[PDB]
């Protein structure tokens, strides 16, 4: 992943404008599509193009992509715009229509912003494939706060294992 | 009306030469009323405007940004005719505005066209004051422009008038 999977989006980003001569996103994103698609793959997550969500304001939505779970748990999102916008302005009438911010990479063909928790924790150029490949990291491994506590409950384990064996030895 | 209408192309070649008008007093008089209104377009009574709120599409903090954005714009019928409201901003409305006050006409802006252009978020064509010292925000002169807009109405309905009480002939 990172390095390898990253520059071969690199590369594909360039035979698609240049096979088909289009900079539109619709063209475009198939890059970035099968960049999110291999990683997940390898990560035990799928990306499920076009899934409509519902948002608290009753308003259908649909991302260009959710990363969903082996149970149908969408735990990311992705929207593409194109190079000739504004990624900034977008982002707001997007989370304004009612758009999730849990996990969610808003990318133009030249720059990624990663908004977790609501937030903007990174903003990368896709230009530099280690800094992309940083903020995917990031977005492939957030986890909401249940699987947090369950991972510091197995190493609570760990320290505790020994005090337990003590009492199942004392009865044997 | 008539002097600028008759003397129109000489107007547009020369200094504005001025008739020796037969009343002189019912002139100075209205002309003592039209300085007063412009001057004082600060001072004049407030025209009564109806102010309606509309509370934004959602609840998420950008719908909230996105509404409080200047609009400014004159809501027209479909014959591109003024229906009497003005969308301020994607929230407050102001309405009520007559049909004649649309005519004083100080350009090809009518006055109270020229207050709201004169208010919108307009981007510095200098980079260093669009990127350091572009600290506009119409939420920050909501409330006065409310207040502009009602005072320029009076404004323009007395103007108007004034101005249609005057002789249909030119000396
Ligand atoms: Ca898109």
């Amino acid at each position: 992943m990172s390095l390898q999977l990253v520059k071969k989006f690199q590369k594909r980003l360039e035979d698609i404008v240049a096979y088909g001569g289009t900079r539109n996103e619709s063209s475009v994103r198939a890059a970035f599509q099968q960049l999110l698609s291999d990683w997940a793959e390898g990560s035990g997550l799928r990306l499920i193009t076009e899934v409509t969500q519902k948002a608290v304001a009753g308003n259908n939505v649909r991302p260009d992509g959710t990363l969903k779970d082996s149970l149908q748990q969408s735990r990311g999102y992705w929207e593409s715009k194109d190079e000739a916008d504004t990624l900034d302005d977008e982002i707001q009438k997007k989370l304004a229509k009612g758009y999730p911010r849990d996990n969610i990479i808003f990318e133009d063909s030249r720059l990624a912003v990663l908004m977790q928790n609501g937030e903007e924790v990174q903003r990368v150029d896709m230009g530099d494939a280690g800094a992309l490949a940083g903020l995917l990291k990031l977005f492939f491994e957030f986890e909401p706060p249940q699987v947090l506590e369950f991972r510091k409950a197995v190493d609570h384990f760990k320290d505790e294992m020994p005090h337990l064996l003590k009492i199942l030895r004392e009865a044997a | 009306p008539a002097y600028r209408e008759k003397y129109a192309l000489n107007l547009r070649q020369e200094f504005p030469r001025i008739p020796f008008y037969p009343e002189f007093g019912r002139w100075a008089a209205w002309g003592r009323e039209l300085m007063a209104l412009h001057i004082g377009f600060e001072s004049v009574a407030p025209y009564p405007l109806k102010r309606t709120d509309e509370p934004p599409k959602n609840d998420t903090p950008e719908a909230l940004a996105l509404a409080k954005k200047a609009r400014l714009k004159v809501q027209r019928d479909a014959a591109k005719q003024p229906t009497g409201a003005v969308e301020l901003d994607g929230l407050t409305t102001l309405a009520g505005i007559p049909a004649a006050a649309w005519a004083y006409k100080l350009g090809n802006r009518s006055a109270l066209e020229w207050v709201l252009e004169r208010h919108k978020e307009t981007t510095p064509k200098d980079a260093t004051i669009r990127e350091k010292f572009n600290t506009y925000r119409f939420a920050d002169h909501k409330e006065r422009v409310i207040d502009l807009l009602a005072r320029v109405t009076t404004v323009s309905v007395e103007t108007v008038r004034i101005v249609g009480e005057m002789p249909a002939e030119t000396m």
